[PDB]
């Protein structure tokens, strides 16, 4: 039930698949920042 | 495997060229790079056509100059010099001295030696 989760470590219960998914989404969101910044500040 | 240890010098100019190149390679999407590639190809074809026209024109001009030079018969040109002009193997000084030699003594077959490749310029930690 809920106690085996509530009483264990949390990085061993959670797979790495979700960390890879979060990282992929974040990476894809913020990857256009250099070109955007450059084209903004150059008039 | 064959990089000359002079293309691996760490200098202050190269740590900024790194940013230019990293923008071009990681910060720009390959599709826009592809479009620019096509455009640049078309431009280079036009430029090459222009340069070939100019080289043929130079061949007539110097074949005409050798006539003044010899004063008499000589009207040919040198195919060696045409091919060397097309492949960028002459320094400007060599061209000028060849023109002068033609204008003064005909002698269309006396050619300047050849240009040597330019070495990579280095200063210090600077560039
Ligand atoms: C005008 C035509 C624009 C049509 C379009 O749908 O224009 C939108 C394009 C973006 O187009 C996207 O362009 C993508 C380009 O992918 C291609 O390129 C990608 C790498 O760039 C991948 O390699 C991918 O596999 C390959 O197919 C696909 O075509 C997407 O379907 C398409 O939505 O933006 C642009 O015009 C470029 C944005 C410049 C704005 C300044
Ligand atoms: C204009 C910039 C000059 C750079 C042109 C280089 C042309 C060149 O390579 O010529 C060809 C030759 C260089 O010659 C090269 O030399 C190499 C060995 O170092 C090898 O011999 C190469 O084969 C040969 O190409 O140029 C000259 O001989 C010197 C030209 C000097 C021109 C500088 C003009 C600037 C002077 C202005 C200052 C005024 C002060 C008074
Ligand atoms: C602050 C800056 C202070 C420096 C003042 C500038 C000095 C004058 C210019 C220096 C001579 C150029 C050297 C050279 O052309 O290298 C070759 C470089 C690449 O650098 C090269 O790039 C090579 C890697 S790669 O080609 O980019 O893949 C690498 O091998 C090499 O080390 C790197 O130098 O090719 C370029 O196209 C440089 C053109 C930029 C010139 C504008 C100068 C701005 C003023």
């Amino acid at each position: 039930g809920f106690l085996v989760e509530w009483s264990s470590d949390f990085i061993t219960i959670i797979p790495e698949n979700v960390d890879i998914y979060i990282w992929n989404v974040f990476s894809k969101i913020y990857r256009t920042i250099p070109l955007s910044f450059i084209s903004t500040t150059l008039g | 495997t064959d990089i000359p240890w002079a293309e691996k010098r760490w200098t202050l100019f190269s740590t900024v060229w790194y940013l230019v190149q990293q923008l071009r390679f990681v910060g720009t999407p390959p599709a826009l790079r592809y479009v620019a590639f096509l455009g640049w190809r078309a431009l280079m074809f036009q430029v090459y056509a222009a340069h070939k026209a100019l080289v043929l024109w130079q061949c007539k001009l110097d074949a005409g100059l050798a006539r003044i030079g010899s004063g008499g018969a000589t009207a040919t040109f040198s195919k060696t010099m045409a091919l060397r002009r097309l492949h960028w193997r002459n320094s400007p000084l060599a061209e000028a001295l060849y023109a002068l030699n033609l204008y003064k003594t005909g002698r269309v077959h006396l050619l300047p030696p050849v240009a040597k490749p330019i070495p990579r310029p280095t200063f210090f930690w600077l560039f």
